[PDB]
RNA sequence: UGAGAGUUUGAUCCUGGCUCAGGACGAACGCUGGCGGCGUGCCUAAUACAUGCAAGUCGAACGCUUCUUGGAAAGAGGAGUGGCGGACGGGUGAGUAACACGUGGGUAACCUACCCAUCAGAGGGGGAUAACACUUGGAAACAGGUGCUAAUACCGCAUAACAGUUUAUGCCGCAUGGCAUAAGAGUGAAAGGCGCUUUCGGGUGUCGCUGAUGGAUGGACCCGCGGUGCAUUAGCUAGUUGGUGAGGUAACGGCUCACCAAGGCCACGAUGCAUAGCCGACCUGAGAGGGUGAUCGGCCACACUGGGACUGAGACACGGCCCAGACUCCUACGGGAGGCAGCAGUAGGGAAUCUUCGGCAAUGGACGAAAGUCUGACCGAGC
RNA sequence: CCCUGACGGUAUCUAACCAGAAAGCCACGGCUAACUACGUGCCAGCAGCCGCGGUAAUACGUAGGUGGCAAGCGUUGUCCGG
RNA sequence: CUCGUUAAGGAACUCGGCAAAAUGACCCCGUAACUUCGGGAGAAGGGGUGCUGACUUCGGUCAGCCGCAGUGAAUAGGCCC
C-alpha cells in the first residue's frame, strides 16, 4: 500500500443513474503547431454508496478497478455544495 | 418426362441456375425426354460469374427426374428433382463439378467423363 | 500429419480426453446428487455433503480444474449444507 | 531458465562477444536482460572484462552459465567464490 | 550553421506563376568495363506450386525381437508402451483507426513447466494393456476379433493442511480491506533407476517422485496523455447505460443470465465511408518543419478461405486434430491423399531482384548422467 | 597430461620475369566551365526554360580541339530544398 | 347439363389466362418510388393460432400432451412493374 492511485477533482454532472454520477475534470494544455492556451474535458464515472451528492458539488474521486463496463472510480468525499 | 417449356435446375458448375427446354433431340414428334436425353435449352437465370452467361442456347442431358426410371429386375428408382448437366457436344460437363446424385442410366448411353466426377452414383 | 511425433501426439492425446471426460464427469453427478437431496430435506444428508466435498477434491489431484475452482466450490457448497 | 551465455558483435571473420543474462527462448542476438562483460577471441591471450559484482548476484539467483562462460568464468576466479558463498555460508 | 538565375514590355517598376543550379534511392535502362574490402538483392499476384531437405531425443523408466563374435557376455540394428520437446527458433504484412503501438502509472482482482533456496514426506495393495501369437475384411489408406505380458503406464486405501474458509486478539490501509497469532469444521499426495558398503548387515552417494512457502523469469488485465482524410459524411445505442441477485473465469467486470429502471455518447467532432501494421530509426532542411517505416532490434497480427474444440505449465497450435468450401491428385468406384507467407528451385505477373551449394569446427537451441544424436538457426562458399 | 577446423593450402610472406595484358561516358547559344571548319537549307532534326533551322548555323549531323567526372558516365521515376 | 378428384409438365391454350384454380379471419412485426402533404397503405414480405396444468400483478407467460393438418366445418382481398 506504500503505492498510490490516482485522485482527482471535478464538478457532478449527471446524477439520474442509481448509485453512478459523471464528473467532468477540466484542464488547459496548449496547440501543438500555434502557441495559445486551449481548455480541455473529458467525463469520468464514480461509484455512489447512496445517491448522495448531487449537480455543481465539487468532489474528489479515486481509482478502484473495474466496477462496470464502464466506472472505474470511487466517491472519496464532497468539498464544497451547491445551493 | 420433361418438354417443351419444363424448368431444369442445373447440378454443375457451369454459371447456369435455370434452363428452360426448346426441343427434345431425336425424332419428328418426339413429345418428352428421360433420364440420359439430350436437350436444347435456354438459359433463364445465371450466376453473377461465369462461363455461361443468361439468354443462351445451348445443349444438357438430363439426370435425376422425379418420374424416375424401371429396371430389368422389377425395381423402380425416382427423384425429388429434375436437373441436367450442360454438355459441350461430345459429352463433356462445360464445368468441372457435379452436385447431387445421380442415376446410373449414364453409363449405358456413355457420358463416362460425368460418372467420374459425381459423388453418389446410384 | 507428417511428422512422426506427429502422429503419436494424436493418440496419446485422444486416450488422455477420454479418462479426463469420465473423471470429470463423476465429479459432476456427485454435486449434482447432493444438491438434488439438499433441494428435498431428505435424511442422510450430511454424509453426501462429505462425499461431495471428497469428489471436488480428488477431482483437483487428478488435473482436471485448476485450484482456485475447487475453492469457489467447497466455499459454495458449505454454505449451501454446513 | 535464465542463462549467461555469448553474443556475437564482428563484421565477417573478426568475432567479438558481449556477456550477457538472457531468457533461454530468446534468440541469440534478440533481447535479453542486461550485459555483463566482454570476450574476445583473438588477441592471443584472450581478452575478458567483466564486472563480477552482478555475475555473482545472478548466479546466486538460479542464472546458469553455458560451457565457454563457465570456462571464462572460472578463469578469473568467480566459480570459487560462488562456491565460497554458497556452501559455506 | 539562411548565396541565387532565366522568362510578361518599344523601354520601366511592382505583383505573379512556370522552369533551373544541391542532395538521396532495396531502383530500372543506354553506352561502356581491371582488382580487393565491407554491406545489400520479389517494392508487383497474402498468385499456383514439380523435386530434395527445414524436429526430434532418451536402453541409467519398461517388456520384446534380429544378428555378429545348447547352455555364453559384449558390440551393432527393428518396431512398440512411457517421459520431455514439438507454444522456441525461422517466414510474411493480408486484416486492424483500436489500450494495436509509444511513453508514464496501477493490480488490496491475477497465473507461471524447466532453474535457485527453505521446510516436511516418500506407507501398504489392486485390475489392465500395446508389443507378440493366431485370425477376419480390405484396391489401398487401414480397420476389427481372440489369447498371454511389463513399468517411473493406470486406480483405489492410508497418513499429511504449512492451502482456502469461518470465529476471537492485536497492529494497520486508499472503499472493497491487509498482515501476524490462536482455535473449530469438513477434505486432499507420492516412483523408482544407477552405484558404494555389502556378517543377516540395513545403512548410504546421486539423479528422479509428492505437499507448502519465497526468488527469478515469462505472461494477463485496467488507466492518463500522444500520432489520418472527408461535414458535397450530424445524429448514434436496446445487453444498449445503471442497480439486485445467480452462474462463470487465473482474475475484476453485462463476461453471460433473470428481474427492476430509463439511461449512455456527441460541435472539445459521436456515427459512417476511404486509406494504413506501430515504434527505435532513415532522407532532406539554418531551424521550426516536411517525406518515408527496406536491411538491423522491440511490440502486434496471420499461416489455402471460414467455424470449433482437445492435449498441455503455456495453443484456441507455422511443417497437429475435427467439420464446411473452392482447387489439385490417386482409385478395383465402394473410396482415399494434400496445403513453400521455412531454405533452394519452378511456371506466371512485372521496368525489375540470386545457388535445386558445404558444415555443425565456432555461437545459440532440443533431449540425454555422459560420450552423443538432431539443428536450411547459424557459420562459410557461389551470382 | 590428453583430445577436436567446414572455410582451406584461404588470407599472408619470400624469389624470378616482363611496360608488357587493364579508359570510357557526357557536354561546349544564355543560365553554366568549355569553339572553329565542312555537310544540309523552316528540310532532316534539337529543346529543362528562353528558343534554334528559309546559303556563309559556335543551337541540327560529322571531324579537329576543349571542359566536367572517371571504372564509371548519362537518362527516366520518387521525395526534401531553393 | 350441373358437380368431385387427377401422374409428369405448368399458358406450350386462345383474338385475349376466357373459364377455373389460388388469396381470404383475428393478433403481432415490418412496408419503396412518387405526392396536391391528406395519401400511396390491407403497399410488398414474414411469423403466431388446438388441448391440460401452474403461475395468472392485470393483459399473458412458462411446463406438458396429441394429430398429416389446430380461424381442423361454413362464411370472408391475389399481388407487382
Amino acid at each position: 500500500e506504500r503505492n498510490q492511485r490516482k485522485v482527482y477533482q471535478g464538478r457532478v454532472v449527471s446524477d439520474k443513474m442509481d448509485k453512478t454520477i459523471t464528473v467532468v475534470v477540466e484542464t488547459k494544455k496548449n496547440h501543438p503547431i500555434y502557441g495559445k492556451r486551449m481548455k480541455y474535458s473529458k467525463k469520468y464515472k464514480a461509484h455512489d454508496e447512496n445517491n448522495t451528492a448531487k449537480v455543481g458539488d465539487i468532489v474528489k474521486i479515486m481509482e478502484t478497478r473495474p466496477l462496470s463496463a464502464t466506472k472505474r472510480f470511487r466517491l472519496l468525499e464532497v468539498v464544497e455544495e451547491a445551493v | 418426362m420433361i418438354q417443351q417449356e419444363s424448368r431444369l435446375r442445373v447440378a454443375d458448375n457451369s454459371g447456369a441456375r435455370e434452363i428452360l427446354t426448346i426441343k427434345v433431340l431425336g425424332g419428328s414428334g418426339r413429345k418428352t425426354a428421360n433420364i440420359g436425353d439430350v436437350i436444347v435449352a435456354t438459359v433463364k437465370q445465371a450466376t453473377p460469374g461465369g462461363v455461361v452467361k443468361k439468354g443462351e442456347v445451348v445443349k444438357a442431358v438430363i439426370v435425376r427426374t422425379k418420374s424416375g426410371a424401371r429396371r430389368a429386375d422389377g425395381s423402380y428408382i425416382k427423384f425429388d428433382e429434375n436437373a441436367a448437366v450442360i454438355i459441350r457436344d461430345d459429352k463433356s460437363p462445360r464445368g468441372t463439378r457435379i452436385f447431387g446424385p445421380v442415376a446410373r442410366e449414364l453409363r449405358e448411353n456413355n457420358f463416362m467423363k460425368i460418372v467420374s466426377l459425381a459423388p453418389e452414383v446410384l | 500429419p507428417n511428422i512422426e511425433s506427429a502422429i503419436k501426439r494424436v493418440r496419446t492425446s485422444a486416450n488422455a480426453n477420454a479418462k479426463n471426460s469420465s473423471q470429470t464427469n463423476a465429479m459432476r453427478t456427485a454435486i449434482k446428487k447432493f444438491e438434488e437431496a439438499v433441494a428435498a430435506g431428505a435424511d442422510n444428508v450430511d454424509a453426501l455433503y462429505n462425499e461431495a466435498v471428497k469428489a471436488v477434491d480428488m477431482a483437483a489431484t487428478k488435473g482436471l480444474i485448476h485450484k482456485n475452482k475447487a475453492n469457489r466450490d467447497k466455499i459454495r457448497l458449505s454454505k449451501l449444507a454446513k | 531458465a535464465v542463462k549467461i551465455r555469448l553474443k556475437r558483435m564482428g563484421s565477417k571473420k573478426s568475432p567479438f562477444y558481449r556477456i550477457v543474462v538472457a531468457d533461454s527462448r530468446s534468440p541469440r542476438d534478440g533481447r535479453f536482460i542486461e550485459t555483463v562483460g566482454t570476450y574476445n577471441p583473438l588477441k592471443d591471450p584472450a581478452e575478458v572484462v567483466l564486472k563480477e559484482d552482478l555475475v555473482l548476484d545472478w548466479l546466486s539467483k538460479g542464472a546458469q552459465p553455458s560451457d565457454t562462460v563457465r570456462n571464462i568464468l572460472s578463469k578469473e576466479g568467480v566459480m570459487k567464490k560462488h562456491h565460497e558463498a554458497k556452501n559455506v555460508k
